[PDB]
DNA sequence: TAATAATAGTTTTTAGTTTATTAG
DNA sequence: AATAAACTAAAAACTATTATTATG
């Protein structure tokens, strides 16, 4: 999707940052959202620029204003320029470079943020600013507060935390403006996708079928994929790849690429056209059934990640009224829709479950559950597995409830969130530690380490004992 | 094959385990051959590359390649040796438990991974079944599933897995799926229907949808007998691309 | 083109980064015709080490070649030519260069055809990591004997190693609590400490130079003692220990008596 | 004669290639 | 001699993008 947020950062040089000094953690923290940034979405723009030095490096050259960084993609060497000035020592030879605290204005680098705005030349979703300083500063302060609402009436967002701490000192600043202790890295390897999924046509007769928005929610996260870089000069290469003839010598054509399986006494052999139109049943859509309780699933059969199923009010118009008569009569019904989806062409029907999804929303309206349907994939007779038989020995009364007392001693509320891939986040901390030319950053276990294993004597461990057999089960 | 294991159920008090694959969306069993036009066999078929240099011929070879990654405006170097060391250590073939939950937090809308694992005991170990029996039948009676951090084996990856059990005259063990991480959570904002006053549909037209919800039901309602049998058992079907 | 030696052999710069600016090693190597890569291959000859990051840690970690300080490409850039490598501007071992380091060198810096400077010893020691492990006895016996073999015990500050005296410093002899106050006798005692002279408080067989001071009516309680113990000891003034180190020599019984 | 047509190259999934443990 | 972490083609959409046949 088109346009996206942009946030620039803008702190203060006025030496009363400079006394931990709130230059240095505003620093760390604005290193800390460039680098989630870059780890999360590269479509949005960062820019760094300072104020109330000693020098004037701007486009319209305004007294004490500074630029760094302009409005760009997040860069490694926008990092390291960032991580330069990061130190004590660091902070000295900033203020060197670029001057101590000096006479300013604030309409005038409100007015240089503007302009820094207007330099973009796309579709820019959204415009925030982030200003640091420990106290409010302010005649000057009527033509900044002015320019400051132009700049709110013109789509421009402000964002500021005094530096102090608490609620104590926004005087100058009540109206100007329309809290980064959570920016300070605490998010990492975000993923933000905008996409929607192939919409299709929902064959719920012979005649009639509904445009069907699909969405995934819940899509397996992985790794993105490496590139085959020169070893000298770290490009990569084209990659040029395909069969050609090595037993007679020359080079082989896709027309004679001819597929077969040894089974048997003999070897078919066909053409891949043959395969595949083999696979090709029907055309792409969702041919429906008929109902089926929701009562009447197995429990344990979920096979492929099941996809949200949202009305497209673009291709007929009954989609949306239908659908909300549906989920009006999924409250009294709990049958569950049948239907033989296909994502496109060539592609073996699969039997689906439509499992209502009505929307829950909470106090913050969260749209859990959105309103309409999820894909529920039903596993084929071939899916079925075999289990070897095994109802040897039940349990005891006073067993149960030993493992009962034992296990509800310890209960959590399961928060869908709190954990998060170790392998990707290693990898990504890996190649964070590798671009800035660093040492190992850190290893942080996602849980994946049970928290019990110091807390069972908290829990009161029961089960030691009870060894219900004289020889130790647990060898 | 079995899994055969250890149920880590607090730091020690370890119980033997063995799991199989339960379902699974079924692969074919062959590939296809790619045989020669004339030959019909394997003699001019061949998969290989060039690494043709992006320049003005000049290539490149296996030893030449790097594995960089796109960190966003460049690539930095990376190589698979570097891998060896710059990688999350599993423990070998864990089957750590760590979280234990009720089951309405859960929702079988967030059901992940690519199989099923029965999560039975281990081989005539009648101690260990006996455990995982009183366990199951506690987490059953209490409705209290179980948050798993599973490993297939010392080079698998951490799988925080969902645990409830399953409980027959046949067989009776405990079911594991894969739970998700963070990042699997795609958010994606969607507009209210209830509330539609441009779409609202008719009490005629939710009278139409009853009687059609009525006339389509797939499966014979439960009857004094219980008769509740799935008309259209697509369960029991096999996938008919094999066929 | 300049140091053409260097040509013809590849060189892995990769992080190049303590105080030269990569460029400045990339355009040196240059004029010198030296090949240079950014990653380690099997034609590159030793890798030219900066910071101690992970990835040249890895490296470390590797045998693939050897970590190099950029003190030896100074070396090689300002001699034009190669250097030979020393445990001065050189890290990591590979299995060619592990001899190289053992052929001549021992362990250390120490060679065994280049003859050692106070600076390249100041260096070697400093590699050594610096832990006195050993108890006074043996440096009465063996590390005293370096003074011994090779003829070192005339040393003006550190001549008493095999000289053992009398802590004098007590108003009555044979007993360690009635230590004289607001006098200079603990001199000798620090003299003694400041070789390796077994300080024997009391009179023992340690005890073979009594050091008079301030007070001579003690030599009734040496005589004591001047029997019971092998090694008799001599009554001996100020000048055998206090104005001995203090004029940087060892004085000897015979002129120093009483 | 001064509009909307088919239209590329995005990412995003999705299905088809490769090395550890059972069988002798 | 099986399963599965870990690569490798391949097939929609959400964006810009151009030829109509607008008329002498």
């Amino acid at each position: 999707y088109s346009g996206r947020d942009s946030l620039i950062f803008l702190v203060d040089a006025s030496k009363a940052m400079f006394e931990l000094t709130p230059f240095d953690m505003s620093i760390q923290c604005i290193q800390s959202v460039y680098i989630s940034k870059i780890i999360s979405s590269d479509r949005d723009l960062l820019a760094v620029v300072f104020y109330g030095t000693e020098k004037d490096k701007n486009s319209v050259n305004f007294k004490n204003i500074y630029v760094l960084q302009e409005l760009d993609n997040p860069g490694a060497k926008r990092i390291l320029e960032l991580d330069q000035f990061k130190g004590q020592q660091g902070q000295k030879r900033f203020q060197d470079m670029m001057g101590h605290g000096s006479d300013y204005s604030l309409s005038e680098v409100l007015w240089v943020c503007a302009n820094l705005f207007s330099d973009v030349q796309f579709k820019m979703s959204h415009k925030r600013i982030m200003l640091f300083t420990n106290e409010d500063n302010p005649a000057k302060a009527s033509r900044a507060r002015t320019k400051a609402g132009d700049l709110r009436d013109t789509g421009i967002f402000l964002d500021l935390m005094h530096l102090k701490k608490g609620f104590d000192i926004s005087l100058f600043y009540r109206d100007i403006i329309s809290k980064l202790e959570d920016l300070l890295r605490k998010v990492r390897a975000k993923e933000t996708r905008k996409r929607a999924l192939s919409r299709l046509k929902l064959k719920l007769n012979k005649d009639i079928v509904i445009s069907v928005g699909i969405y995934n929610l819940v899509q397996k996260a992985l790794k993105p994929p490496p590139i085959k870089l020169y070893r000298e000069t770290n490009e990569p290469v084209k990659t040029k790849t395909r069969t050609f003839n090595t037993s007679t010598g020359g080079l082989l054509l896709p027309s004679d690429t001819k597929r077969s399986q040894i089974y048997g006494s003999r070897q078919i052999i066909l053409e891949k056209e043959e395969t595949e139109e083999l696979k090709r049943f029907d055309d792409p859509g969702l041919m429906l059934m008929g109902f089926k309780p929701l009562v009447l699933l197995k429990k344990h059969h979920y096979l492929r990640p099941s996809l949200f199923v949202y009305p497209e009010e673009s291709l007929v118009i009954g989609s949306s009224t239908l659908f909300s008569a549906l989920l009006i009569k999924c409250l009294e019904k709990e049958v569950a829709a049948l239907c033989r989806y296909t994502p496109r062409r060539n592609i073996p029907p699969y039997f689906v479950a439509l499992v209502p999804q009505e929307e829950e929303l909470d106090d913050q309206k969260i749209q859990v559950t959105p309103p309409g349907f999820q894909l529920v994939f039903l596993p084929f007779a071939d899916d079925k597995r075999k289990m070897p038989f095994t109802e040897k020995i039940m349990a005891t009364p006073e067993q149960v409830g030993k493992m009962k007392a034992i296990v509800e001693k310890l209960r959590f509320t399961y928060r869908s969130d709190s954990f998060e891939n170790p392998v990707l986040q290693q990898h990504f901390r890996n190649l964070e530690a590798l671009a800035l030319d660093l040492m190992e950053p850190e290893q942080a276990v996602d849980l994946t380490l049970p928290k019990v294993e110091a807390m069972n004597k908290r829990l009161g461990s029961l089960v030691d004992e009870f060894k219900e057999l004289v020889y130790p089960p647990d060898y | 094959i079995h899994w055969p294991c250890r149920l880590t159920i607090g730091s020690n008090l370890s119980i033997r385990i063995a799991a199989y694959k339960s379902i699974l969306q079924e692969r074919v069993k062959k590939t296809w051959t790619v045989v020669d036009a004339k030959t019909l066999k394997k003699e001019d078929i061949q998969k290989e590359t060039v690494y043709c240099l992006n320049d003005d011929e000049t290539e490149v070879l296996k030893e030449d390649i790097i594995q960089g990654f796109r960190y966003g405006s460049d690539i930095v170097p990376f190589s698979k040796v570097d891998e060896e060391q710059m990688k999350y250590k599993s423990e070998g073939k864990c089957f750590s438990v760590l979280g234990f939950c009720k089951s309405s937090q859960v929702q079988r809308r967030f059901f992940m991974g690519n199989q099923v694992l029965k999560v039975f005991a281990a081989r005539d170990d009648e101690a260990a079944a006996v455990a995982l029996s009183s366990l199951i039948h506690a987490l059953d009676d209490l409705d209290m599933v179980a948050i798993v951090r599973y490993a297939y084996d010392k080079r698998a990856n951490p799988q925080v897995g969902v645990a409830f059990p399953h409980i027959k005259h046949n067989y009776e063990c405990l079911v594991y799926v894969q739970l998700p991480f963070m990042e699997d959570l795609r958010q994606y904002m969607f507009s209210s229907l209830k509330n539609s006053k441009k779409y609202a549909p008719t009490e005629a037209q939710l009278n139409a949808v009853d009687a059609l919800i009525d006339s389509m039901s797939l499966a014979k309602k439960d009857e004094k007998t219980d008769t509740l049998e799935d008309l259209f058992p697509t369960t029991k079907i096999p996938n008919p691309r094999f066929q | 083109k300049i140091s053409n030696i260097f040509e013809d052999v590849e060189f892995c710069v990769m992080s190049g980064t303590d105080s030269q600016p990569k460029p400045d090693l990339e355009n040196r190597i240059a004029e010198f015709g030296g090949y240079i890569v950014q990653n380690p291959g099997p034609d590159t000859y030793c890798v030219i080490a900066g910071s101690e990051n992970i990835r040249v840690k890895n490296i470390i970690l590797s045998n693939k070649h050897d970590v190099v300080k950029p003190a030896w490409l100074l070396e090689c850039f300002k001699t034009k030519s190669f250097v030979p490598w020393q445990p001065r501007f050189m890290i990591h071992m590979c299995p060619s260069t592990k001899e190289h380091f053992a052929r001549e060198y021992d362990c250390y810096g120490d060679s065994y055809f280049i003859d050692t400077d106070l600076n390249q010893l100041k260096e070697v020691f400093s590699g050594i990591k610096n832990s006195n492990e050993q108890t006074p006895e043996e440096m009465a016996s063996l590390i005293a004997d370096l003074e011994y073999r090779y003829s070192w015990d005339c040393s003006p500050l550190s001549m008493f190693r095999r000289h053992t005296v009398y802590l004098d410093s007590y108003a009555v002899i044979n007993d360690l609590s009635t230590k004289n106050e607001g006098t200079r006798l603990a001199i000798k005692a620090l003299e003694l400490r400041f070789h390796g002279a077994k300080v024997v408080s009391c009179l023992a067989e340690g005890v073979s130079h009594v050091i008079i001071g301030e007070d001579h009516s003690r030599v009734a309680d040496f005589k004591a003692f001047r029997r019971t113990f092998k090694r008799k000891f001599k009554i001996l003034k100020e000048s055998w220990v206090t104005d001995s180190i203090d004029k940087c020599e060892l004085q000897e019984e015979n002129q120093y008596l009483i």
